[PDB]
RNA sequence: CGCGACCUCAGAUCAGACGUGGCGACCCGCUGAAUUUAAGCAUAUUAGUCAGCGGAGGAGAAGAAACUAACCAGGAUUCCC
RNA sequence: GAGACAUGAGAGGUGUAGAAUAAGUGGGAGGCCCGGGCCGCCGGUGAAAUACCACUACUCUGAUCGUUUUUUCACUGACCCGGUGAGGCGGGGGGGCGAGCCCCG
């Protein structure tokens, strides 16, 4: 948190590393980074 | 980066934040048993740096070791004969009390091979350690170069010969003049060597 | 002990405060630039706060 | 205690005079001062070396050195004209008789001779020994090879088991850009012995009749 | 007021493996005396030795400098003079 | 709470003829008072007197706001003791049996 509040990216702290991990098709998966989106889901970005 | 600012983490022990998971997780480790198995490294970085690989095949032993000196096992206080000899209570054990839960570790999974230990909290009473341990029959361990060594016959009961890293230092070996007593290998080649008498055929 | 040791460099006690760090962490060398390194940290908050 | 003011965000070191612009703050000439600033001191022992140096400063509180030189330097008398007198006018002098409104404690620091000193604390009144006062070589007065002591004549202090002085060099009327050569004294004549003693540097106290806050570190 | 996912644990005559004990001349890790000598004896010596405990291999340990040095410098370990 | 702790801070003493003791490290024969001063001082040759300029700090101070040390009381969560086949622990809801306790009808 210290580190993506110092480079000023947005983070969030989710409930669930089990329902990381199922969508990263693991058992368990610690942090998940968004890089850059096609363009018919920016707006649903702009808005998160 | 990630396990950089976890080495860094695990330096700053007098922090709130670390003093405070120490506290909790040597309260936990009380309330298990002596000799325990983790399920995974408390800490990776630490694990990994001393030779750990996420593979089938390591294994982590946490191990207690009730800390403290070393007290004469003698009854009623009365070793017999010459007062430098008298001690009974302020004796120290040659060997440090990682090394004596590495022995403990190898001692009770005789079937595996202590490749190393790190601190993971002590406590007043107790002192905790995890010693990672190699199976050297599975075969992503055998079938692989870089680790066989340790399937290698020779290396059966490193931490009860000495030669981990604790028993190491324990024994004391280096370069220099620090350590010219044991200068032939060990302390007792060394005293070996001193203390024979060469009789030449030709003297 | 650094934040003790801060409140000495606050207090402006530095030979206290390096008679303190020396006690704690054993050496004169390692003592004298914990202390620097304390004060440096004094003078930046001391500024932030200023400003 | 100090001036009304009482303040000062300076260091004022060793390296620094810069100091005395508005001393003539009412109408008159302010009595300056000079002291010593000897801490560390342990009142139940002995402690020697006193203190005379010649401090440049042509003051108006201002007393003289003319008794007695009995008919030795009659040329190094007659430059600065002394009242040449004898033994007899001497006790007249002292404080023996009751004559006229006169000081009897005018001059301290006497004339260091080697005459009339043997039969001064005989025959004399004791009102030398009572206000303390002696012509002793401590003056440094000798004044007799050409010009040592006698025409400028400087205010002596002494370092007796005491821990603070006070004592006035004077008066000023002027700058200090003669002071900043006058006055560099106090700390080495201390320091260069008795090291069993406080160190080296300090701040010095000047107050008067109005002390302007100069604390010369 | 259930159904999943993970974590932390448990059970099994589960599938496949591995350890134990012996020998111990040499090796490694501990532990470790007293006789003796000091013309007594306590520190010292005997001796980090005997006895005791653990662990090996055809050798073992050690080993590629947080070294020596102070020179015009040498250059892992082991062994011999 | 107490304790020296950062500190501010009113406050001085006599063997005594003294204009209290005119006392402490200060001492001008008056800065300054109205172009006057003053407890006194070369005029008890005076405890070094001291009409004045009380810078070291004088039996030295009630307290201020801070950092630091100890005493008592309380809490539980480490730790300890006991019991048990870890069997009803803590808080809370109605008609209510009885005080009729209660605006009282
Ligand atoms: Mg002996
Ligand atoms: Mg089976
Ligand atoms: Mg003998
Ligand atoms: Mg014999
Ligand atoms: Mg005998
Ligand atoms: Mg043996
Ligand atoms: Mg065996
Ligand atoms: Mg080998
Ligand atoms: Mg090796």
């Amino acid at each position: 948190p210290a580190l993506c509040r110092k480079m000023g990216v947005p983070y969030c702290i989710i409930k669930g590393k089990a329902r990381l991990g199922r969508l990263v098709h693991r058992k368990t998966c610690t942090t998940v980074a968004f890089t850059q989106v096609n363009s018919e889901d920016k707006g649903a970005l702009a808005k998160l | 980066g990630a396990y950089k600012y976890i080495q860094e983490l695990w330096r700053k022990k007098q922090s709130d934040v670390m003093r405070f998971l120490l506290r909790v997780r040597c309260w936990q480790y009380r309330q298990l048993s002596a000799l325990h198995r983790a399920p995974r490294p408390t800490r990776p970085d630490k694990a990994r740096r001393l030779g750990y690989k996420a593979k089938q095949g390591y294994v982590i032993y946490r191990i207690r070791v009730r800390r403290g000196g070393r007290k004469r096992p003698v009854p009623k206080g009365a070793t017999y004969g010459k007062p430098v000899h008298h001690g009974v209570n302020q004796l120290k054990f040659a060997r440090s009390l990682q090394s004596v839960a590495e022995e403990r570790a190898g001692r009770h999974c005789g079937a595996l091979r202590v490749l190393n230990s790190y601190w993971v909290g002590e406590d007043s009473t107790y002192k905790f350690f995890e010693v990672i341990l190699i199976d050297p029959f599975h075969k992503a361990i055998r079938r692989n170069p870089d680790t066989q060594w340790i399937t290698k016959p020779v290396h059966k009961h490193r931490e009860m010969r000495g030669l981990t890293s604790a028993g190491r230092k324990s024994r004391g070996l280096g370069k220099g003049h620090k350590f010219h007593h044991t200068i032939g290998g060990s302390r007792r080649a060394a005293w070996r060597r001193r203390n024979t008498l060469q009789l030449h055929r030709y003297r | 002990y650094e934040r003790r040791a801060m409140e000495l460099l606050k207090v402006s006690k530095d030979k206290r405060a390096l008679k303190f760090i020396k006690k704690r962490v054993g050496t004169h060398i390692r003592a004298k630039r914990k202390r620097e390194e304390l004060s440096n940290v004094l003078a930046a908050m001391r500024k932030a706060a200023a400003k | 205690m100090s001036s009304k003011v009482s303040r000062d965000t300076l260091y004022e070191a060793v390296r620094e005079v810069l100091h005395g612009n508005q001393r003539k703050r009412r109408k008159f000439l302010e009595t300056v001062e000079l002291q010593i600033s000897l801490k560390n001191y342990d009142p139940q022992k002995d402690k020697r070396f006193s203190g005379t140096v010649r401090l440049k400063s042509t003051p108006r509180p201002k007393f003289s050195v003319c008794v007695l030189g009995d008919q030795q330097h009659c040329d190094e008398a007659k430059a600065v004209d002394i009242p040449h007198m004898d033994i007899e006018a001497l006790k007249k002098l002292n404080k023996n008789k009751k004559l006229v409104k006169k000081l009897a404690k005018k001059y301290d620091a006497f004339l260091a001779s080697e005459s009339l000193i043997k039969q001064i604390p005989r025959i004399l009144g004791p009102g030398l020994n009572k206000a303390g006062k002696f012509p002793s070589l401590l003056t440094h007065n000798e004044n007799m090879v050409a010009k040592v002591d006698e025409v400028k004549s400087t205010i002596k202090f002494q370092m007796k088991k005491v821990l603070c002085l006070a004592v006035a060099v004077g008066h000023v009327k002027m700058t200090d850009d003669e002071l900043v050569y006058n006055i560099h004294l106090a700390v080495n004549f201390l320091v260069s012995l008795l090291k069993k003693n406080w160190q080296n540097v300090r701040a010095l106290y000047i107050k008067s009749t109005m002390g302007k806050p100069q604390r010369l570190y």
